[PDB]
């Protein structure tokens, strides 16, 4: 029979299969929309349908790394596997934005997308940008496997907003993003450090913004209390991060947060969204208010030029 | 040369380390000294986390330098 191989599912490769021997006689591992069939015998109704494999030769080995940026051997594998419990997730669209129904712990990866929805990013790898266009058009399975995949994060397991989003970050181009901090110290005098791409626009440690800008108490060498405030940013967005505390979210001051309830072991992602009002999505539910208090992990400002005076 | 690592409960940690040490050797020496394994703990430096490929020396981590040891998510 006639089937197609691919590795990035748009250049397609023509192979002829016997229908008597497996797939995995004769391709290695092979996936059909993310099914495993290694272990299955082509069936008729197979006939013109595209399969992924692993990249086996130089061909797809370059073909695969131009349109994912990788080359982890087992990154594919891994992909595919997400995959096939992606796809059968719901993708309902609340206020506006792709969310995600809960299942398989999947609020950190919710949280992870609504707030990618609304901050200015472009991301490097063709997958991405494609399953990213899709995921914003409401079929966002694609995309929710890859990131797992990126992440190193199987199906199920316990996801933390701030570690996938610097992973995802480090598959953006965020490299024009600078930050200029100064740090005071009575004795010492000032220290400026320059900050590029990533480290540029995540911080730990607080999330106000304001109190960064104004300045947070750090210890000096010393052994003073030196004074560290943001000289200058530029980016298109900030991301204020700190274990989680009680706090409270004021509409018109922030783009977006993320909000853990639970402990250091288990817990739960919810996102909080400032536009006409706050609102709360948590998977698929929705709710609004005028005002936010609750226990607050990572939050998104706007960005685009400051400079201290 | 020494370090210090301020834990999320506030205590303070001393650890004794070479600017040539990864990250990954001073949570190896956090675990010694505190149980916490190196997969759950977060090594932050003036808001910046630190990766673990990296060494001391690369982050510009100096004597009596301040640490923060956070932990991750599990959500
Ligand atoms: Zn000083």
């Amino acid at each position: 029979i006639k089937v197609f191989t691919t590795v990035d599912n748009i250049n397609l490769h023509t192979q002829v299969v016997d229908m008597s021997m497996t797939y995995g006689q004769q391709f290695g591992p092979t996936y059909l929309d993310g099914a495993d069939v290694t272990k299955i015998k082509p069936h008729n109704s197979h006939e013109g349908k595209t399969f992924y494999v692993l990249p086996n030769d130089d061909t797809l080995r370059v073909e695969a790394f131009e349109y994912y940026h990788t080359t982890d051997p087992s990154f594919l594998g891994r992909y595919m596997s997400a995959l096939n419990h992606t796809k059968k997730w719901k993708y309902p669209q609340v206020n506006g934005l792709t969310s995600i129904k809960w299942a398989d712990n999947n609020c950190y990866l919710a949280t992870a997308l609504l707030t990618l929805q609304q901050i200015e990013l472009k991301f490097n790898p063709p997958a991405l940008q494609d399953a990213y266009y899709r995921a914003r058009a409401g079929e966002a399975a694609n995309f929710c496997a890859l990131i797992l995949a990126y992440c190193n994060k199987t199906v199920g397991e316990l996801g933390d907003v701030r570690e996938t989003m610097s992973y995802l970050f480090q598959h953006a181009n965020l490299d024009s993003c600078k930050r200029v901090l100064n740090v005071v110290c009575k004795t010492c005098g000032q220290q400026q450090t320059t900050l590029k791409g990533v480290e540029a626009v995540m911080y730990m440690g607080t999330l106000s913004y304001e109190q960064f800008k104004k300045g947070v108490q750090i210890p000096c060498t010393c052994g003073k209390q030196a004074t560290k405030y943001l000289v200058q940013q530029e980016s298109p967005f900030v991301m204020m991060s700190a274990p989680p505390a009680q706090y409270e979210l004021k509409h018109g001051t922030f783009t977006c947060a993320s909000e853990y309830t639970g402990n250091y072991q288990c817990g739960h992602y919810k996102h909080i969204t400032s536009k006409e009002t706050l609102y709360c999505i948590d998977g698929a539910l929705l709710t609004k208010s005028s005002e936010y208090k609750g226990p607050i992990t990572d939050v998104f400002y706007k960005e685009n030029s400051y400079t201290t005076t | 040369m020494q370090i210090f690592v301020k834990t999320l409960t506030g205590k303070t940690i001393t650890l004794e380390v070479e600017p040539s040490d990864t990250i990954e050797n001073v949570k190896a020496k956090i675990q010694d000294k505190e149980g916490i394994p190196p997969d759950q703990q977060r090594l932050i430096f003036a808001g910046k986390q630190l990766e673990d490929g990296r060494t001391l020396s690369d982050y510009n981590i100096q004597k009596e330098s301040t640490l923060h040891l956070v932990l991750r998510l599990r959500g």
